[PDB]
This record gives structure tokens, C-alpha cells and sequence, in this order.
């Protein structure tokens, strides 16, 4: 028994698996993986979706384990195939491989998607009132002038 | 991004005019 | 002479050609005071795109037999140049790929661990700059024998330390906070 | 002329060479500017701004490691964005990524790389992965105690990593599979 | 569990120089606008011709 | 005047003059702005950032073993330059 997790693009729903049963319901990377590893492993696999669809994680009031370590620890499942982070709390209670993704915090911001559509540039270093202005002066010099 | 002159370019401005009235002064 | 239809010509000419006098000055400048070089290779997969500057790993390691092993079509194709390249680009030390590299002219590309590249970064005559990220991702990790009594206890001191930040702020002193070479490079104009 | 006229035109001369002095200098100001800003001077510089928000999850590791951390970078952060208002704090990842969408660029969003990298290449193309990692971790499959599947799935782990099979099966997912494409508009034109 | 995590990563030697160019100079003004100043020479000279 | 020979020849040179004149204001606003960009750098933490002004303590006094016995990054790195550099950055007396 494989317990994974529903996270895109771990573990995903081909929208047709109204139609299919097993294995062939759910697609993604850790799919292939569990694949590839039940391969060089030699298994029959069976690919579960956890109840609560919340990773690993223990409450101080009660004491117990939920999500994939649950179902590991409590012996509801053989193997956690997924997009797991390898802490300390974690591998107190189970055994983990070695990292097959290697990972780490990183910003996000909006991307520029910029391309230039002023109509005039020279009208943006000087003040709208200063062109306004130079034309009063303009003129103004020009009465003077005629 | 700044780039938004007024007020001295208003002042370089303004002795222009008074350049025009010493020039009407001359002229009399 | 007093015709003025000409007048009114020649003053938006005279307007048209200042405004772009003024601009050319300006982005002039701007040009200028802006020291910014031009990076040969931006990426891993831009040095695939050009057949002039060579390119080259260690001859035994593990960063050619990586090359050899992918199946990536990018990094397929820089090891069928690097296995089809006259003379050969592989090197037998470390330090004889980063000599070449820094008596190249940067005609030469030298692949090699992360680490030790942005070590060397940070060595004189602090030459060589680091660019582009990782092509995979491997490890280093602490060894203990079959089976033995420690090799739990290390597990754990290991996960434990890399959660406090100890392993980073470490590394950081012993690469970066000891380092020779300085701070960074001067994106400040002087003189 | 008759010395007035001289006069108006030397004073307007004096005036309309300072106004284009000025649009020049000006101009070249707004140029100068425009090609002084970099877009990602480092992960300590986010923090040392006071205009552009950041953020990571309400409930998640983030949170707790930025707490926890006694880097002086990351406690003055974590101590920003305990007190700061409106909270930086989101409920779903996509809550976060969503409000970096309509900031016009003023929140950021701090999340795992591989997360990161797949809105980065997924739709509508409008988020951007800057900067190196904060920290370092890694997935791995969890196995029960003493079971008999440790050793042989670890083994595998790392036997399907240095067959280059893990290295693609990424690519393919992150790359091939979906696609923002463009091939990085060509590195962006340089 | 791993201490440290690493790649393989690209060195190159930092240019140091600068290389002139005659044309690097009327760079700065596009090409397009300078067709354009040509245009505009030969189109204004022929509506004063 | 009106000959085209000395017509086209004031455009050229008008061109010319341009360019250069336009050049000149350029490079002179180029100096003027890092001229004002520098800043002395003032703090501790700037001479472990900058590799072209050398720095040194005394051979023997508190200040070298001070700098050698911080644990303080910036500290750190100074001491490091220091007892590594040549010719020696120590002096004897003050």
C-alpha cells in the first residue's frame, strides 16, 4: 500500500478516472516514482489517498500522528510516496530514504511583463503646466514682438 | 522615479517676463 | 526671408532635432554611468548555443560520468561535444582547469562542484565568478559504519543542527565571512 | 531691433536654453534611474525595505522556521511581520501567490522552490522565482520503523537518482508536461 | 541525512576588459530612429523643395 | 552658400559638432554623478567590504588581540585579511 497525498504536480486526477479503477486513476511525478521504485524494488503496488489530505504533524493534547505519518506509524500503510519534508520530529517516529528532490525557501514576486506603451516620452520629465507654461510664454513674447 | 520639475523652472520662468518689462522700459 | 510658412518649418525642425539632440545626450549619460557587462553564458543551456567558447569537467569524477549518464537533451548534447572536442577539454586536477580557465582570456569553461566553485569564487585573484544555478542536485553527507552504534545519534545531530541554522551560519563563515576576495564586484562607478 | 528687441530675444534665448538644459538633464535623470535598478538585490534587501510587503503561511514550516531562526535577518522579519499591518499572513498557498497577482508587484510571497519553479511555470505565467534558497531541505519516502522496505527503497532513491531517471522525470513535469514555454523567451533577450 | 547540499555549477572567467567599438557609440540611438532622421532629412527637404 | 558642396558640408559638420558636444555633456554629467554617488565609507563593516585601502593595528596591544579573539563575523574577517596580507599591515609603536 502507497499512501500519497492530492498535490499538484505530485499526485494528480486525469478527470477521466470516472472511467478507470486502480493505479491507472492518478498521474503525476511521485506516480512515476512509485513506479520506477516498485520497479527496481520488485512490489505490486496499490496506490491510497489519505483521509485528511493534511501531511504530518502531532498535537501536544492528544499525543497522536496525522496524515501519511499517520497512516505510516498506525500501520495503515507500507509506504509514504510523496512530497514529504525530512524533519527531525519525523524521523524520530519513521524511517526516511534519502532525498530524491532536493529543495528550499524562495521568493516569488510578480513578474515586470512590461512593454513600453507611452505615446510621448517627452512629456513625462517636464510638468504637463511647465508645456502649458512655455506656450503662455512663448506667446507672451510674441505680443511683445509684434 | 521623481522626473516631475516645477517650481524653479517656474522661477527661470518668471525673469523672462520681467526681462520684458525692462525691455518696454527701454523702449518708452 | 520674412516668409513665414518657412519660419514655422524650421522652428519644428529646430524643436524635432533638439528633443532628439537632447534625448541622445541623455540616454548617453545613462549609458555611461551604467557599467554593466554583458554575461557570455547566462545559462547552462546558453552554452550549448555557441561553438566558440570551449567548455570542460574533470577527466574521472563524478561530474563527467553525470554528463555521460543524462539523458537530458541539453546536457546529451554538451557531452557529445566535451567526448568530440580537439584538443580534449577534460582535465586531470582541479587546479588544472581553474589555471585554464584563468589563462583563457575566457575562451574556457571549466563545470565542477558547486561548493568549490563558489570557494575558489571567493580565492584570489578572485577571477573567476560562478554563474548560472545547479545542473542537479547531490549531497554530502556523514559516514558511519554498518550496522554501528552512532550512526542514529549523528542522523539526528545532523537533521537537529541543519534546523537551528547551524550548518548555514557555518558554512557561510568559512566561505563567505573568511573570504579574501571581498564583498562583490563595484556596480558604483568610480572615477 | 533698437536695443529692446536684442534684449527680449538674449532674455527668451537665456530662458528656453535653461528650459531644454533642464528637459536634458531631467531626461537623463528618468534615464540614468531606469537603468539603476536591479530586480533582485538579495533576500536581506527585501527585508530592508519598508514598502513592499512579503509573506509566507498562516499554519506551515515556513513560519515556524522563520521564528525560530536567531539569524539576525530572519528574526527582523518574523518580528515585521508579527506586528505588521494588514497581516502578510495567508490561509491557502494559492491565497498567497493570488495576492501577489493584484500587488502590482507590492507583496512577495516566500514559498518552496519546487512550488515555486511550478507556478513560475504554470498559468497565467505571471509569477517570478529571484534569489538563491533561504535554506536547504529536501522530499524524501518515508518508510515504517524496522520495516523490511527501508533499505531496498533507499538504495532505489538513490540508484533511480544517479541514472539521471529522478533529474528527468522533474523536467518532464516542470517542463515538458506543462508549459509556459517560450524557452525562456530566449533567456528574455539578454 | 545530508549536511550540506551541492551541484555541478559553471566557472568562468570574468572578461576584465572592454572591448570599443566605432558603431558601440551610435548604439545608444537605435537604428530605427536613425533611418527615421534620414527620412525626416530627405522628407522635410523635399517639402521645401 | 547655396552650393550643395559647402551645404552638405554644414550639415556634416553641424552633425559632428552634435555628436560631440553632446558627448562631452554626457561623460561630464557621468563624472559629476559618481562623483556625488561615492560616499566615505565610515563604518567598520566597510574596510572588510573594500579590497583596495589597506588596514592594520599594532603588532603587540589590545586592538590586534581583539581582532583576533572576536567571534564576530565582521571581526572575523578583518583579522582574517590582516594576518594574511603582505607586506605586513602590524607596526610596532603607534
Amino acid at each position: 500500500v502507497v499512501t500519497t497525498i492530492l498535490e499538484s504536480p505530485y499526485v494528480m486526477m486525469k478527470k477521466n478516472h470516472e472511467m478507470l479503477e486502480g493505479n491507472e486513476r492518478y498521474e503525476g511525478y511521485c506516480v512515476d516514482l512509485a513506479a520506477e521504485i516498485a520497479k527496481h524494488c520488485g512490489f505490486k503496488y496499490k496506490l491510497t489517498i489519505v483521509g485528511d489530505g493534511k501531511y504530518g504533524a502531532r498535537d501536544a493534547d492528544t499525543k497522536i500522528w496525522n496524515g501519511m505519518v499517520g497512516e505510516l506509524v498506525y500501520g495503515k500503510a507500507d509506504i509514504a510516496i510523496a512530497p514529504l519534508t525530512i524533519t527531525l520530529v519525523r524521523e524520530e517516529v519513521i524511517d526516511f530514504s534519502k532525498p530524491f528532490m532536493s529543495l528550499g525557501i524562495s521568493i516569488m514576486i510578480k513578474k515586470p511583463q512590461k512593454s513600453k506603451p507611452g505615446v510621448f516620452s517627452f512629456l513625462d520629465p517636464l510638468a504637463y503646466e511647465i508645456w502649458m507654461a512655455i506656450v503662455f510664454a512663448y506667446i507672451g513674447v510674441s505680443v511683445v514682438l509684434f | 522615479t521623481s522626473a516631475l520639475s516645477l517650481s524653479n523652472v517656474a522661477g527661470v520662468f518668471y525673469i523672462l517676463v520681467g526681462g520684458l518689462g525692462l525691455a518696454m522700459l527701454v523702449a518708452l | 526671408p520674412r516668409s513665414l510658412s518657412a519660419r514655422i518649418v524650421a522652428g519644428v525642425w529646430w524643436f524635432f532635432t533638439l528633443i532628439i539632440i537632447s534625448s541622445y545626450t541623455a540616454n548617453l549619460a545613462a549609458f555611461l554611468t551604467v557599467e554593466r557587462m554583458v554575461s557570455p553564458i547566462e545559462s547552462a543551456e546558453d552554452l550549448s548555443k555557441q561553438t566558440e567558447i570551449a567548455y570542460g569537467t574533470l577527466d574521472s569524477g563524478s561530474t563527467k560520468e553525470f554528463f555521460r549518464r543524462s539523458k537530458i537533451a541539453v546536457f546529451d548534447k554538451m557531452w557529445t561535444y566535451m567526448r568530440s572536442a580537439e584538443p580534449s577539454v577534460f582535465v586531470r586536477t582541479t587546479a588544472e582547469g581553474v589555471a585554464r580557465v584563468r589563462k583563457s582570456k575566457g575562451k574556457y569553461a571549466y563545470l565542477l562542484e558547486s561548493t568549490m566553485n563558489e570557494y575558489i569564487e571567493q580565492r584570489k585573484p578572485c577571477d573567476t565568478m560562478k554563474v548560472g544555478g545547479n545542473l542537479d542536485s547531490k549531497g554530502y553527507g556523514i559516514a558511519t559504519p554498518k550496522g554501528s552504534s552512532l550512526g542514529t545519534p549523528v542522523n539526528l545531530a545532523v537533521l537537529k543542527l541543519s534546523e537551528q541554522g547551524v550548518l548555514d551560519k557555518l558554512k557561510n563563515k568559512w566561505w563567505y565571512d573568511k573570504g579574501e576576495c571581498g564583498a562583490k564586484d563595484s556596480g558604483s562607478k568610480e572615477k
